[PDB]
């Protein structure tokens, strides 16, 4: 209902890219799956991964062992760790929410700018 | 021994008319054609029949053949009924362990064995496999010469021998009569019915019974039927075998005309005046069961094509399986892949479990054999073959396809549920297996029972839950679901699998339902199928199936309690 | 996997006219069609679920039709708030993909 | 005709190392134990084994066998290819259409057939059936008069026999060499193999040839042979049979002891030096394939127990699932009901064709003989065999079936529907069977076939689409689904039913889905299942099974081209 | 949307019952289904069938054979026809509506009294 | 069928106090269980659907909760508008049925 990312906006080839969402106004362990998405220059979209309400997580193939999407439920965070990372991977990147039962991304984050360069 | 016979009438229709005589100690042969009473009489004359069809009487030393005579005699039988798989020396050891007395000793065991190995020449393969279809075995020769030995273990007066040549070649069905005449030397009464045999071997004989068509065409020693036949109206050529002779006169070259002559025969009235003259368990239950169990798990061990072909099936069934269902998911299609893999699982124990057919059928020969012979009862021989063969592999695949494809395909990650589940299968596969014991005890024939089990497995598959919705078939028809092995597997499975599951990402179903028509949670796709929630959903398959294990053991032995055995 | 096909990657209209945004899917996505509006410098914005249904928060200006591969979002009157990039996005199969996505200009 | 051999060795290792000999018009047996060449130089002599392995000349009159041999010849079989399902009438006509002349008339072969009748002795018996298990025959006596007059149907001037005898009783077999005798008197040359006959047999004989070993122990004339062992150091008492005396010799009561006495022997130099003497299709295509059509169409009518019963079963088995899915609900278990129904109907076309294993199996000897003996082609009697059999009796159990639970389940009420449904059923009966004849064709024993059709199908049952989601496998294993005769079946069914059906009542899901996981039209529950919603994605699957048809009779061609006849 | 039941009030036993449900607000053909009811006197309701969208139909199984629904979509019409009537089914008859996605009976009818006597 | 019993087949209570009433069904119905509010001359009307979500036009007075078989309605600090008959139905399986309703008093 409310989503808010956060993480280092600069990352050294290689080595790992780890973002925050924090949720207010809604539980994260209540009903829905929590999403990252990433906006590349020259704009294309790519839906990463979610992790569901009871911890269950599902990634995109075209990422290949390097995802990891994880939650923290005392203080309603989940977090995107995807590492070994390359200069193609300078997108931007969202947390979104995913109803279900309608099918659709409703809720966004503001989004967080992330370059990789050395 | 003197076995004399007066006025047999045995009767189903009849087959012997009315035969008398007598065989002394030495060498005495049954000839005729194939019709007549040549196989008849000698089961008359073993007690290998039943006692209701037969007239006249059969004596022994002028005593009535007392009820313990089936155990002090030896009978061979035409085919092998020794265990290829066994040795030579393991044959006559069963057999002395359930036809010796208990009183007696290992040590002397042995010796009797030893003795009638060294009797009969049977010491250069005596530590030698019988031979089956996999394993090569000694000669058909000396099969025959151990199948001779398993008799002579309890040293017997009287020696009953059906056939003992007719499949062996001509050198070899020579040197065992020539054996045979040389026991009947030692004092034994040897009494054979031997199919059109060679001047070879009918210069051995001591004394000839010729029948036909139920009908005694001569019966006296065997030198003197050339006699009997040349002063009876006929004439033998040169070079002709007179055994063919005796056949030609009875084909033809009538029946009335044969029997009146030897009726008015000097042969019958010696016969007559003969008979004027005169007339005028062993063991313990746990012994056998212990015995029974040793030999039928030696028998499994020795035949490791069929018993380790079943688990390499297996194995690689279970590893394909494993790789083509990997990963479930808990998404719209983890309901029909985890319905899928459980229903293909109990299926498939109840396909496999069809090679249960083989096991009383193999033997049923042996089986009727050894229990007229006295060595076991119908209860200790039907547990042996039960905990020997059926117990350790049909629970073997079940351990084997848990432990290979619960953690590929990834269900429910309890150690309960893993247990549960080889529980389940191990349950389902001892009930098929019964089940087909039920329909195949007592048969000779696998074809039938084979085709029967598999349209029964075929129609309790329809009323297992996944092809047709039980809570949808008329009430007329819903009650055969209660006769499906199948059901009772696929429901506790379900039961076992489906419960805290959640199928919709994204979606709280198990707080509420958001629309009417999702299946989102286990516990919804259980009740719409039909099967209960509590705990006593799930065990109530378990017991449902043990009481289906012990109707149908219980099935399978009033089928061979009540078996024909003569 | 599913991917979803915009031509016109680029449009030029005025206001007050009708323009029509065409997406093409490589699969049946049986109405599991979205339409996001994108804003310079802010997260795309959920316009149309369903394929047909309106999300709350828009005029009655946006409509869409489609069946089978064949999706179109019409803007019909178009106004100066409209102008954008517009993605369509399936979320019939699992790995979710989205269009290439639209600009529209103001001549 | 005279039939003479000169230094013949025939290789494999050897079978046969010198053998010399000459046979004129009368009786000439070749005798000896089972392992001498008894049986291998009847088929030297007959040209019914390769040529590759053949060293000497065999010649006839002086001139080479021509190619036009064994059409000119009579070869009878030990066992019997005679079929029990014609009459003694009906399998002489049968040998008539196919070995003679197309030239002659239809009256000009019915006088052929009344006269090789009368001459047997087979007038009233002409017009009686054979014999096979359901049906009570002519006594196995008369069989082999009809498989001899099957030969004498072309008239040749040299019969060659396969042990006319054995199987045959004693009464029974001198009757049968008492006509082959009356046979070579008028002129024709017979050349048989007897075992171990009796001397009222032995008495008949023109011309003895005596093998052991694939040696020659002795050859001239049958009469001669008791003074030539007799000569040769050894002796035969009275009453024993010459024949007896034989093998007893070739026994030991060596090999090249006795091979090197009759290489010095007289006989030997008289054949060496007559040896020295000297030296020093039929009919069209359609005419055969017509006559195998109507001699497996009468098959297939008189043996209505195996057909019959496949129409009662597809009936009976109709009305049981038209009971168990009555009345398709468009509800929640819609999809259910509708999907179970359609799979089970699949897999059991499916697993019905396994009796397609029997076709090319059962007269795999009768097939071999046929061939050589030039009644036909390979692809007219595969042709014909095809028509008469695998054709009308894989339609109609899809008709049947098609007609009897369309209308009781309920399913989509159009005529087109109901037609590519009988069609769809149609296909992969053919497909299965084809399959099944491809698996088992050239093999001898039904069992393996068996075994690896039924683990075939019950891979190609998994990749069908019912148990596991066929778009969830991994792509290095998904590739294998399109080896799934029961995938395009049920592929083809699902889609011609589920086309407009609604399965949420109350709710338009047509317009829209309102709630994403709902699965409330046939349209989504075909995508979901990777089906092609096109016309094309129809009909896809009945040019794949139609591929796979003909894949699979040409690999059953293929198979009955490349088996050995030899 | 808005239902309305019409029909005789009183009827002969062992004849017919035949009542006519106008629908006004929301076609028949369009979306839902559309089920009979009725209450007894000594209330207890009891559902007797509906109507499908698409003219599909489903019935009470207690009522075996008595029983039909059928429409018109000229007017915007279903029927409700009870054939043998007894006088124990002197109730009062409801036309309602089912929407399916929510599974409940939302909108209902006035209400009409049928009497069975003589 | 599935058959819902409702035990209170009649109350008695007063104003401001809280009333319980008690559905028992004879087979699992996974929350498909509706309230209706019936006064004395018209048709019922849906309160509770879901078996816990109530119905736009309702205080939030009336409240949902069970699970399994056992299903109750807490009606907590009543008026006078909420004397009637109130039935629960099952909407599981297609035979739909009602419970015996339970109508409320005013002491
Ligand atoms: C190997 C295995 C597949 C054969 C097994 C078996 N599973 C079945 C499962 C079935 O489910 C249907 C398809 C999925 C849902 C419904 C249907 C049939 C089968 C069969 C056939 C059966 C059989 O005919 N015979 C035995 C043992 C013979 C054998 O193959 O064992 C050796 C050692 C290889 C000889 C068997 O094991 N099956
Ligand atoms: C009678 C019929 C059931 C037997 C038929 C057959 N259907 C099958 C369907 C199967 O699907 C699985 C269960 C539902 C989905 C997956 C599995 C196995 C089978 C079998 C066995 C098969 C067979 O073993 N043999 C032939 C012909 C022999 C026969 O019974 O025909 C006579 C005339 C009675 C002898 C056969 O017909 N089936
Ligand atoms: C699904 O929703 C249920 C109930 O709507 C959640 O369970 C409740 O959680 C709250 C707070 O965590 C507890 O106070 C309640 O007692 C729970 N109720 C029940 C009936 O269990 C549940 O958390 C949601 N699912 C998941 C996986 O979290
Ligand atoms: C389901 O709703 C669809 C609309 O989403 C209905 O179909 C439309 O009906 C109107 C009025 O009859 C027609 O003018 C349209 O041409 C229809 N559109 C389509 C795409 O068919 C439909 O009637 C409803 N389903 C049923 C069975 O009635
Ligand atoms: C883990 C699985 C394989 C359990 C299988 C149990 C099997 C292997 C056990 C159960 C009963 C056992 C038999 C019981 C009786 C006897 C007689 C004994 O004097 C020799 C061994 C023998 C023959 C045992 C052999 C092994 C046996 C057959
Ligand atoms: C090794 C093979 C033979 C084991 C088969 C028998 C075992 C698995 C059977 C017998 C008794 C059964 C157990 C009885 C009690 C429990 C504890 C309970 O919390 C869940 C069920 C569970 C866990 C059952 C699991 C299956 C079970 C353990
Ligand atoms: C779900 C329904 C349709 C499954 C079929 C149930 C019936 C036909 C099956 C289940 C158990 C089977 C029986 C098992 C045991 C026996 C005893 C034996 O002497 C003959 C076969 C016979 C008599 C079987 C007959 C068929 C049988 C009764
Ligand atoms: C010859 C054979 C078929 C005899 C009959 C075996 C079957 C039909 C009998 C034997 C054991 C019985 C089961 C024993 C226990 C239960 C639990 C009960 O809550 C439901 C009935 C049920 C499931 C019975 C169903 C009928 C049953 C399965
Ligand atoms: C517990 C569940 C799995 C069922 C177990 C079935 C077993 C224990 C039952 C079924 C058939 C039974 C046999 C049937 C009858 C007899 C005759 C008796 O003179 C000796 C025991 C014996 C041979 C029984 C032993 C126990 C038995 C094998
Ligand atoms: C509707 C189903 C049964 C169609 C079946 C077609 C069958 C019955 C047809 C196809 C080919 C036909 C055969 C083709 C050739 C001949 C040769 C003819 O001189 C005698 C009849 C005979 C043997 C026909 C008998 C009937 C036949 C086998
Ligand atoms: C009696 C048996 C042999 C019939 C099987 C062959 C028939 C049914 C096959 C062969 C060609 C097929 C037809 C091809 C053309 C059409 C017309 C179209 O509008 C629907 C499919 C339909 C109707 C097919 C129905 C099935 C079909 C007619
Ligand atoms: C879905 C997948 C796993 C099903 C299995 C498909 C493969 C293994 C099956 C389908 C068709 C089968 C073939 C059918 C015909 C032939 C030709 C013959 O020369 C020997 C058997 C052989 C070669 C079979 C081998 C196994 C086979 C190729
Ligand atoms: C011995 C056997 C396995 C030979 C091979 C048979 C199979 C694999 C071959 C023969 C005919 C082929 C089919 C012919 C036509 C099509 C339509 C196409 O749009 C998809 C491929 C498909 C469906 C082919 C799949 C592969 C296929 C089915
Ligand atoms: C149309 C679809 C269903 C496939 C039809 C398959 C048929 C027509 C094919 C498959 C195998 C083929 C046979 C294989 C090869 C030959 C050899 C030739 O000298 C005569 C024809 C003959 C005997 C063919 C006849 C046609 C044939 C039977």
């Amino acid at each position: 209902v409310q989503l808010q990312e956060s993480g280092p906006g600069l990352v050294k080839p290689s080595q790992s890219l780890s973002l925050t969402c924090t949720v207010t106004g809604f539980s994260i362990t209540s009903d829905y799956a929590w999403n990252w998405i990433r906006q590349f220059p020259g704009k294309k979209l790519e839906w990463m991964g979610y992790i569901n309400f009871d911890g269950g997580t599902t990634y995109n193939p075209s990422l290949r062992g390097r995802i990891s999407i994880t939650r923290d439920t005392s203080k309603n965070q989940f977090f995107l760790q995807l590492r070994s990372v390359t200069p193609e991977d300078t997108a931007t990147y969202y947390c979104a929410t995913f109803y279900g039962a309608k099918g659709t991304l409703d809720y966004w984050g503001q989004g967080t700018s992330v370059t990789v360069s050395s | 021994a003197v076995l004399s016979f007066h006025n047999i009438c045995y009767r189903v229709k009849e087959i012997l008319s009315n035969i008398n005589g007598i065989m002394k100690p030495g060498l005495n042969a049954i000839l005729g054609p194939t019709g007549g009473g040549k196989s008849s009489l000698l089961d008359v004359l073993a007690a290998r029949k039943d006692p209701s069809g037969l007239s006249g009487d059969v004596l022994i030393n002028g005593a009535p053949r007392p009820a313990n005579f089936k155990c002090n005699s030896g009978y061979v039988v035409q085919d092998d009924v020794v265990m290829g798989t066994l040795t030579v020396r393991e044959n006559l050891q069963f057999s002395a362990a359930l036809r010796l007395a208990t009183t007696m000793t290992n040590h002397e065991k042995n010796e009797r064995i030893n003795r009638v190995i060294q009797e009969l020449g049977l010491d250069k393969v005596a530590d030698s496999k019988v031979g089956t279809q996999f394993i090569r075995g000694v000669s058909g020769g000396e099969r025959k010469r151990t199948s001779i030995g398993m008799e002579l273990i309890t040293d017997p007066s009287i020696l009953f021998l059906d056939e003992p040549t007719t499949g062996l070649d001509s050198s070899t069905a020579n040197a065992v009569l020539l054996l045979l005449k040389r026991m009947s030397k030692q004092g034994r009464t040897i009494i054979f019915s031997i199919h059109q045999p060679r001047y070879s071997i009918f210069k051995l004989f001591d004394s000839l019974t010729l029948l036909a068509s139920g009908r005694l065409m001569f019966h006296g020693p065997a030198q003197e039927a050339l006699g009997y036949f040349e002063s009876a109206g006929y004439h033998c050529e040169a070079y002709n075998n007179p055994a063919d002779f005796f056949l030609d006169i009875i084909n033809g070259d009538l029946i009335e005309k044969l029997a009146e002559i030897y009726v008015n025969s000097s042969f019958y009235k010696e016969t007559k005046a003969e008979l004027h003259q005169l007339s005028g368990y062993t063991t313990s239950f746990c012994h056998q069961l212990r015995w029974v169990s040793k030999r039928s798990f030696k028998n499994l061990l020795g035949n490791p094509q069929a018993s380790i072909a079943q688990i390499i099936v297996t194995v690689v069934l279970g590893l394909v399986i494993g790789a083509i269902y990997f990963g479930l998911k808990n998404d719209s299609t983890g309901i029909q892949n985890r319905a899928g893999v459980l229903f293909f699982l109990t299926t498939n124990q109840c396909f496999s479990s069809v090679s249960a057919v083989e096991l009383f059928v193999v033997e049923k020969k042996l089986f009727i054999h050894e229990y007229i012979s006295g060595y076991y009862r119908v209860s200790s021989y039907f547990l042996g073959k039960l905990l020997s063969d059926l117990l350790p592999m049909r629970m073997l695949p079940s351990i084997i396809f848990t432990c290979i494809v619960y953690f590929m395909l990834g269900l429910k990650p309890k150690a309960d549920a893993f247990f549960v589940m080889m529980f389940t299968l191990m349950m389902v596969a001892y009930s098929a297996s019964s089940m087909a014991l039920a329909i195949a005890a007592g048969q000779s024939v696998v074809s039938v029972a084979t085709l029967l089990m598999t349209i029964c497995f075929v129609f309790m598959m329809i009323f297992s839950g996944l092809l047709v919705n039980l809570t949808t078939i008329a009430s007329w028809l819903s009650w055969l679901q209660y006769f499906s092995i199948p059901r009772y597997g696929f429901t506790a499975l379900q039961h076992n699998e489906f419960l805290g599951q959640n199928f919709c990402p994204g979606l709280n179903a198990t707080g509420n339902n958001p629309c009417n028509y999702a299946t989102c949670t286990g516990e919804e796709y259980l009740v719409k199928q039909g099967i209960d929630l509590s705990p006593w959903g799930l065990w109530k398959n378990h017991v449902a199936l043990a009481c289906m294990i012990v109707i149908f053991l219980t099935i399978a032995y009033l089928k061979l309690l009540f078996l024909k055995k003569y | 996997d599913i991917v979803l096909t915009q031509s016109p990657s680029s449009f030029s209209v005025s206001l007050g006219d009708r323009v029509t945004i065409s997406c093409k899917a490589s699969g049946y996505i049986l109405n599991r069609l979205a339409w996001y509006q994108q804003k310079p410098g802010n997260a795309p914005r959920l316009l149309i679920s369903g394929a047909t249904s309106l999300e709350t928060g828009f005029p009655s200006r946006f409509s869409g039709t489609g069946s089978g591969k064949d999706y179109t979002l019409s803007i019909s009157s178009l106004q100066t708030e409209d102008v954008g990039t517009y993605y369509c996005q399936q979320y019939w199969s699992t790995p979710w993909t989205f269009g290439g996505g639209t600009k529209l200009e103001i001549r």
